């Protein structure tokens, strides 16, 4: 399962680093996604990283603010959001693309395995 | 008097005294799978960087010599210091730190002077 | 007189910090993993020369002979697994059941005899063969018996070679000709900054590579006081390599008496299983004398107030969480890899103010993942007989906590991880320099 | 030179810790690859070559 | 939707693959180009 | 099968070297034992060597007198008994631990394969 | 005047002028997986073929020297040419092409002459 | 007269005559997969043990020389033998067998003498 860092609270301007460790492998086999959920309104695509080829794919909005890394030793994805704002308060999820048995999607599927969430609140 | 007879034993003594114990540095400067390649890269390197120094000496006026007095005037802008203050106070590291910048310039002067000296000696033998 | 000329001096004492390739010099029975038989035979009576009046600036955190030793040990641990069996035929549906012999309720359901089918000599015949595995190696398959090894979803392992022994042997790191290894012979040297008494040596002392997790074992003690070291102690993202000055003796044992049984899985290659446990099954453990452990904790907490204020509540806690090899004092004891639970040593609260021992219960694994790599595991063959090792706890690897609001309390929970800190607790004294002879200096002489 | 189909990888596990990166699906309509060489500036360089030949 | 130029140049070939377990098989599929597959018994 | 050296006769003080060659492999798979039989009275454990890990295990009595070696090239066990005596006259066997198909005991089983015996007689 | 201060920069100038810029060739003559073995064979070779030349010089009368005048009479059958025509017209390649054949003979003469000179100097010191 | 012009050809002749044919030993002393590593360890070794000898000579008073007369008094306790008996009877092996023990002592004397000579020459140039 994917397990994330605990809920945090930051200031307007500071940088927040979320984390996502997947206990069970799935690192060189599937492609993971970073999705944040504003309070009580839908989701919002924010990134995607295939750790087998090491290809990152940032959304256009969060293209210059954030950057995501991979650490193969500890098997952890990181998402560092640099320029916070009062509107970046959201529950941040890391997901994983669908795996139908032993053949895992790497490029485009529905997210079937989610993380518990990391409630980042930034008031200002 | 014993540890001063050991490798780098004079690293704290003054230039005047350190430049008396020079052979103990010049002798321990070449003598000395996963460890077969780690001790082969160590051999072919210890010999490769000693010959650089021997060639640098050879192209200057002095090869196979330890205290070599050359024929290049000391440009006082390099250190502008008297003698009794550097041969009795400073250590060699303390001096390299002072002249580290004004090097790679002296080497060219030495090379040019030595080659000119070779040609002048050849000329002196020629007209004989 | 004032007419000074350039002179050159070859063989002059001057060095500059550098990075090179060092080579081992262990002394010259079954071979070990560190191949301390392809090392240059140790030069005895090494010529440590005291260097007077010299003040060199050391650094144990941006050192590079601790980044070199790590990759040496890794590439030297992998090269001793190529000749050894590759346990790919073992990834098979097992059928496990709990062992039926007298089992203490603490060790209940920690061993199971899984009986699988194996390929014979003949690629067409199968044999129904059984063995004994630990609960941390088998993983159930269909939760609705039927287990499977833990690493058939990632890389398959290469069973180590039973002739090769993991016992750590002292390794002397030598410097090639033209280089020098400067050690900081100095008592109160916190790791960085100048060292008012340096010395030269050709080969570092015996650095036996032990691989522990959160308690440095069989190390080298400090000289007079419990020295605490860190990159910036004010930061709570850098470990704190505490080093004792008196060793805390720890007795680790595995009281079951195993019995090997070699199973043939191919043409001329065997898989050393565990056939039977003779006697009654009893949990492994380790004992640390409570008196001489509480006393060293007192010493450490005294030296931890020189950096945090005398009126500071310093309390220890057990590990935070994560993998089994980071929340637990892992090590190997005679070839069996223990995973002990140190939540009994690190449990106390300190405020500015016999003959019992602290039995910490250990687990044991056979499928191990050293150096935390993805596509690499390693089956460790069984060891017969009661195992018992007597070690020295020399240091710790603590981690502060990000407790804000400047609370008077500070929790120190242990934590391991990268093995580099294990070496760095021994390579803090040393730095490698490059001799640069051939200096230039003016004097009153002129070449004829 | 271009390949206009939009592929979609899908990694298949064929053993213990080693995968085979297949092609799961083609999104959209399938279209032949090709390359374009401008006929003017290609015929002109063929003229140059035939002059030097 | 395949343009008649690229017709019959791709095929989804569904085979059996060895699982984690040397005894279980999985029915898995992929897409190969016509220059990688070769028919076996000309009589799928 | 294991086959041993021929029957010998030695003097009180001399050293006797028995041998045991196993035709059929079984060297890196099982653990062999050295047992001697005094004339017409039972057996007597005398040693044990696992040639896979190279661990020898001498009895306490014959701990300092004898020493046993392995030669992997010729696949032969040797047992050299140094300080002979009038009471070391016995039939010397080399055995092999039980093998149930392809899984051979290495540490503790019943001896199922024996050598023919090497009658060493030392009168004095 | 700049490119003539570069490696082989005088490869077209006359022997008289080329034999003035010699240090720039003698300095760039030692200085300098699948590429780990391709650059290791390049190191252990660059040093191995430099010591051959240094030894050839050492066993002759002159080691650590660039223009060495020796004591072996020039057998005119080798080139039978005047001086002003070869030190002012030909280049060094143009000369090696002329004397490529009549070599490996001169080297033995030089060796014998130098060892005889060593023994004669030893004798001269002996009777003192 | 021909085989005596070959490598080690004078290994039986007396020291007096053998010490006349020295260049033929000094020349064949550097010149010279599973065989790629067996002939690479042979190259990096032949050059590594030749530079040791050349350095031993260089730190003594004589580098690039075959018969070097030094300035260290022969302590008669080493061999206590006349000259005409060792330069006309013994061979070099026969002599090394006699002096094999009393070595590694002479080398330090030579080093100290040479460095003292360097410093004395520097002083002699200084007061000029
Ligand atoms: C920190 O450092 C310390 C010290 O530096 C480390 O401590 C070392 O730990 C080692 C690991 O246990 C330990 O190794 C043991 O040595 C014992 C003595 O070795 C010497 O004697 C033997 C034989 O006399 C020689 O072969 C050897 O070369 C030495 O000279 C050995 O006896 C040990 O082997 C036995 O124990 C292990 C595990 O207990 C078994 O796997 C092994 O098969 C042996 O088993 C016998 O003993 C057990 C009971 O312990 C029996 O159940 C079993 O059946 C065997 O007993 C039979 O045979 C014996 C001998 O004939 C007989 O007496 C008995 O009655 C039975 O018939 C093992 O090899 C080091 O000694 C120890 N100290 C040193 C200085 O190295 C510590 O590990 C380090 N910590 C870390 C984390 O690295
Ligand atoms: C892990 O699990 C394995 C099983 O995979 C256990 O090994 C078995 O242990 C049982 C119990 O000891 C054995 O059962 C006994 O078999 C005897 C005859 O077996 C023969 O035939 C089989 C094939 O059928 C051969 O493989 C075997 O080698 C023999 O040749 C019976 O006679 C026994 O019954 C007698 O004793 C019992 C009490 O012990 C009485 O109830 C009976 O009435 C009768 O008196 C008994 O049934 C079994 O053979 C073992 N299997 C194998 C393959 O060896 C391991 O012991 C277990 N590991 C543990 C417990 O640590
Ligand atoms: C290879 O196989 C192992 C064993 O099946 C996989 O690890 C295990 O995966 C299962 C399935 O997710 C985990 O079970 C889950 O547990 C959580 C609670 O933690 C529960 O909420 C879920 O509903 C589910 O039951 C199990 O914990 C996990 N075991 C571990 C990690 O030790 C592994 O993921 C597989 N790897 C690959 C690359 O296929
Ligand atoms: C060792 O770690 C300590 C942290 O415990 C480092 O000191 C702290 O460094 C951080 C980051 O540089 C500082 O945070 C900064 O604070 C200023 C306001 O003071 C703010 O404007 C910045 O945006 C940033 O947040 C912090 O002040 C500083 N001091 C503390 C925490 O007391 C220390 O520098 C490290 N040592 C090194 C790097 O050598
Ligand atoms: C580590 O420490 C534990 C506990 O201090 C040790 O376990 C204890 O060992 C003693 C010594 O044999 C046991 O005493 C005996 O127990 C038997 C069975 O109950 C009894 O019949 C005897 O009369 C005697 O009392 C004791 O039971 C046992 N367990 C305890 C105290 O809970 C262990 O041996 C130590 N291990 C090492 C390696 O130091
Ligand atoms: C860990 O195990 C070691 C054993 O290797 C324990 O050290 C040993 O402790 C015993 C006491 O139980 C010491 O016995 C002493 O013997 C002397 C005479 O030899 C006697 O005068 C004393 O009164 C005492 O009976 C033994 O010497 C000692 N071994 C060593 C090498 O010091 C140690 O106590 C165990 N620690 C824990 C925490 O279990
Ligand atoms: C191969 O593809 C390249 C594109 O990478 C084509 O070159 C591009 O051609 C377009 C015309 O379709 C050029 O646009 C021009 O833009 C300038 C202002 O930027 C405007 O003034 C012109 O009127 C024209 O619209 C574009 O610059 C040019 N790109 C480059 C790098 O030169 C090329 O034509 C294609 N060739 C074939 C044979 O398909
Ligand atoms: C691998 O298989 C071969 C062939 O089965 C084994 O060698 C053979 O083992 C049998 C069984 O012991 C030998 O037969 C025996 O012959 C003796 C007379 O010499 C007889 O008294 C016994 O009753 C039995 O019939 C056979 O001679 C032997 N063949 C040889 C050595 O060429 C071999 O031992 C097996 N190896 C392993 C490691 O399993
Ligand atoms: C070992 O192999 C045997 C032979 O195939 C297996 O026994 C069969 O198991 C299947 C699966 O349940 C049954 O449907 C068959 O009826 C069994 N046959 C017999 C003759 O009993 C056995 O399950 C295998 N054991 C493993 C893989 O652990
Ligand atoms: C560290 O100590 C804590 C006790 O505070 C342990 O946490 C408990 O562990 C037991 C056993 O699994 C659980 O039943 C409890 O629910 C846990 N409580 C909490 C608050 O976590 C912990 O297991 C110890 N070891 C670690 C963290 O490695
Ligand atoms: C490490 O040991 C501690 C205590 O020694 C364990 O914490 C206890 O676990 C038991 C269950 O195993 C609980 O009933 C207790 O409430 C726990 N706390 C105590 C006794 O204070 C801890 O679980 C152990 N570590 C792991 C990973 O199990
Ligand atoms: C940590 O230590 C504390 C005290 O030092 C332990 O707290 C009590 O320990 C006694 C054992 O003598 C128990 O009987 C009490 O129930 C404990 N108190 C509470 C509130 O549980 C504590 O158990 C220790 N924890 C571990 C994991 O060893
Ligand atoms: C554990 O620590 C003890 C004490 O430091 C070590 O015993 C000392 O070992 C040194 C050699 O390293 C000797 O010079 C001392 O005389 C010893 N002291 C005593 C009191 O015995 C011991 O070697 C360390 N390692 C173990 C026990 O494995
Ligand atoms: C994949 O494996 C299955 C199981 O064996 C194959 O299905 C069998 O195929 C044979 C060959 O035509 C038939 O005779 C059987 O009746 C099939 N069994 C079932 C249950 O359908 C399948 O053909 C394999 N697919 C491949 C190899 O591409
Ligand atoms: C510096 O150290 C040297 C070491 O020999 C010593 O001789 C000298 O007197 C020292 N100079 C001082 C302490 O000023
Ligand atoms: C076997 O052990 C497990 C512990 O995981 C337990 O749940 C189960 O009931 C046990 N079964 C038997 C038959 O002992
Ligand atoms: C180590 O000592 C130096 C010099 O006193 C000091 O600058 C540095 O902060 C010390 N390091 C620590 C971790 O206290
Ligand atoms: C540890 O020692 C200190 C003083 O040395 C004492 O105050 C404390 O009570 C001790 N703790 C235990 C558990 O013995
Ligand atoms: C190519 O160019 C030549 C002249 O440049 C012209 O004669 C010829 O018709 C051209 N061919 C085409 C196909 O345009
Ligand atoms: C599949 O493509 C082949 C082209 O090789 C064609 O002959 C065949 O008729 C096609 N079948 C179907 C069902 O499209």
């Amino acid at each position: 399962q994917l397990v994330q860092s605990g809920a945090e609270m930051k200031t307007s301007g500071s940088s927040v680093r979320v984390s996502c460790k997947d206990s069970g492998g799935f690192f060189p086999y599937a492609g993971f996604r970073w999705v944040r959920q504003a309070p009580g309104q839908g989701f919002e695509w924010m990134g995607g990283v295939i750790p087998a080829d090491g290809t990152k794919h940032y959304a256009p909005k969060f293209q210059a603010r954030m950057k995501m890394t991979v650490v193969e030793s500890s098997r952890t994805l990181y998402m560092e959001l640099r320029s916070l704002t009062s509107t970046d308060t959201a529950t941040y999820f890391c997901a994983r693309l669908q795996c139908a048995g032993f053949s895992c999607e790497m490029d485009s599927g529905p997210f079937d395995l989610w993380g518990q969430g990391t409630q980042v609140t930034v008031p200002s | 008097g014993a540890v001063f007879l050991g490798f780098l034993g004079a690293a704290g003594s003054t230039m005047g005294a350190a430049s008396m114990t020079l052979t103990v540095q010049a002798r321990n400067l070449l003598s000395g799978t996963v460890w077969g390649i780690k001790q082969l890269q160590a051999r072919v390197l210890a010999v490769e960087r000693y010959l650089r120094d021997q060639q640098l000496l050879g192209i200057w006026g002095c090869s196979g010599k330890l205290i070599c007095c050359t024929n290049v005037p000391w440009n006082s802008s390099w250190s502008n210091r008297n003698l009794s203050e550097i041969w009795d106070n400073m250590t060699w590291l303390q001096w390299d730190k002072e002249i580290s910048n004004y090097t790679q310039i002296i080497y060219g002067l030495l090379e040019e002077s030595q080659n000119q000296q070779e040609k002048n000696e050849q000329d002196l033998l020629a007209l004989d | 007189a004032e007419n000074l000329w350039v002179t050159v001096y070859y063989g002059v004492p001057v060095w500059k910090d550098a990075e090179t390739t060092l080579f081992c010099a262990s002394d010259a029975e079954k071979h070990n993993v560190w191949a301390t038989h392809a090392c240059v035979p140790t030069d005895p009576n090494p010529q440590e020369i005291h260097l007077e009046n010299v003040t060199e600036e050391f650094n144990m955190w941006k050192n590079n002979m601790v980044e070199q030793m790590h990759t040496d040990i890794i590439s030297l641990w992998d090269q001793s697994l190529k000749p050894c069996v590759k346990l790919t035929p073992l990834c098979v549906t097992l059928q496990c059941t709990n062992v039926t012999n007298n089992i203490t309720d603490d060790m209940r359901g920690e061993l199971k005899n899984c009986s699988f089918n194996m390929t014979t000599e003949l690629r067409d015949k199968k044999q129904k063969v059984y063995s004994l595995f630990y609960r941390l190696d088998v993983v159930q398959i269909n939760e609705n018996k039927e287990y499977r090894l833990i690493n058939c979803n990632t890389s398959a392992c290469t069973q180590a070679c039973p002739k090769v022994s993991f016992e750590p042997i002292p390794i002397h790191y030598c410097a090639p000709a033209g280089f020098a290894i400067l050690k900081c012979k100095d008592k109160k040297f916190n790791g960085t900054g100048p060292c008012p008494s340096v010395s030269t040596v050709q080969c570092t002392h015996g650095i036996k590579p032990v691989v522990s997790t959160q308690l440095l074992l069989n190390g080298s003690l400090a000289e007079e006081e419990v020295m605490i070291r860190s990159e910036n102690i004010t930061n709570n993202a850098k470990n704190i390599l505490v080093q004792f000055n008196t060793p805390v003796q720890i007795n680790c044992t595995r009281p079951n008496n195993n019995t090997r049984k070699s199973i043939r899985i191919g043409p001329g290659q065997a898989f050393y299983a565990t056939g039977d446990i003779i006697g009654d099954i009893r949990q492994a453990h380790c004992n640390v004398s409570k008196a001489t452990w509480n006393e060293t904790l007192g010493k450490v907490v005294k030296q931890l107030r020189k950096h945090f204020g005398n009126n500071t509540i310093i309390r220890f806690a057990n590990s935070s969480g994560g993998d089994l090899e980071v929340t637990t004092h892992s090590f190997n004891c005679g070839g069996e890899f223990f995973y002990c639970n140190t939540s009994g040593l690190f449990n106390s609260t300190w405020i500015s103010n016999s003959n019992d021992s602290i039995t910490l219960p250990c687990r044991i694994k056979q499928i191990i993942n050293m150096w935390q790599r993805i596509g690499q595991c390693m089956y460790a063959p069984p060891i017969q007989g009661v195992i018992r090792c007597v070690s020295n706890i020399t240091g710790l690897i603590l981690t502060r906590d990000g407790g804000s609001t400047n609370s008077t309390t500070e929790t120190f929970r242990p934590g391991g991880g990268d093995m580099r800190d294990n070496w760095r607790s021994e390579l803090y004294k040393y730095k490698v320099v490059k001799i640069e002879p051939l200096g230039v200096a003016p004097t009153r002489c002129k070449r004829r």
